[PDB]
């Protein structure tokens, strides 16, 4: 894969190659892939390879990354939540 | 004990393109 | 996403944002999502977003969380099992 | 060496609502 | 979930509550569940709850557990592989 | 760096029973 | 499971028994299995067991393995990416 | 805090055989 605008990756604290869960609001597909850095400020959300069978252009998707951490850190860690407009620009 | 927790979420993005035969 | 009554989250030792597996006894759907804290004592089990394609109102579901732990702790750790009545109140 | 173990189980809850278009 | 004969759990080095992947040779279903200790020497392989929609009595299955381990241990670790007869007794 | 490796395999077991409405 | 030519396993830095995600470009199937070392230089990509229901001879597939690492290493880590010809030989 | 990152990729290999009844 999934190509993501570098601005959304920075906003969400995603690294190139980080595992990402894509869930498709339009058809209910759910899959696991990895993040590729896309042209900054382009608003690109690109589905690459076999994932393109399940997730299509024009679909609304949610992109999720998880982390494993010890009980103590889990109770204090604050996730990065990024809301976007119809053009995939942060709000 | 390690828990799996939400780290990152991009909420309601629009898929702009797809390439079945991506090379990279 | 899954909105869970804060009482069931305390009873089950679940944090807001902890990864959760939902399995649907009615139709056999299985998916991975994260826990959101719901109104305490409301008995809410709320499916939000893409998951609503697979899990429907009135379905009987099992909600599961896993932990990664060293061999030593794994042999002694006791999981929190919460049984609930028809109104999603603990027993 | 880390194992994945069951930590939490809510058994046979009834889904009370579902919302495709939830925002939050 | 999956109820497993305590002898197969010992043979395979599985703990009660350990996450288990079930793969079904008959219909190609693949799912994730956790191990429950079954009556020792009974040859029980019991599918409990939502999983019973996907994996059925008389199906040939493979049960898999994974561990996360450091690169160094991964190169030397020897998995426990348990072959069974038609009655789920180890060989 | 942690890798995910095979730890346990029970090969070609026969499912003996199923219960949709199991409690436990 | 998946039998892989030992040359591709060395090229990709994959161990026997390492968890592998297979994604099928032809039919969009996605599954998780583990790597088995295949005859070196044979170009073998062998689907064994339940996976054969989903992934068929002549299908184009992508094989993916992941690693868990601390934030600091994650920002610098470079994955092993292996391109292959029509005969499954590295380029 | 542990991240899951891509470690290995074999890109666009051709499946050479399939065996439903493999033993090993
Ligand atoms: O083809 C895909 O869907 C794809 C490509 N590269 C990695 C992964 Cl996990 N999936
Ligand atoms: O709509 C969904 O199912 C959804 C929403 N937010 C996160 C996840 Cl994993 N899923
Ligand atoms: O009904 C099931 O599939 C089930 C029951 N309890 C736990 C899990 Cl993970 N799955
Ligand atoms: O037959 C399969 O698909 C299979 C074989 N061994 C392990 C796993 Cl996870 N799957």
């Amino acid at each position: 894969x999934v190509t993501i605008d570098a601005d959304l990756m920075d906003a969400a604290d995603l690294l190139e190659g980080e595992q990402v869960t894509i869930v498709d609001i339009d058809n209910g597909a759910r899959l696991v892939t990895y993040a590729i850095t896309g042209e900054r400020g382009s608003g690109v959300i690109g589905i690459n390879g076999a994932a393109a069978h399940l997730v299509h252009p024009g679909d609304l998707v949610i992109l999720i990354a998880y982390a494993t951490m010890d009980d103590a850190r889990a109770r204090t860690y604050q996730p990065r939540i990024v809301f976007v407009d119809a053009y995939n620009k942060p709000i | 004990m390690l828990r799996t927790m939400l780290k990152s979420k991009i909420h309601r993005a629009t898929v702009t393109c797809a390439d079945l035969h991506y090379v990279g």
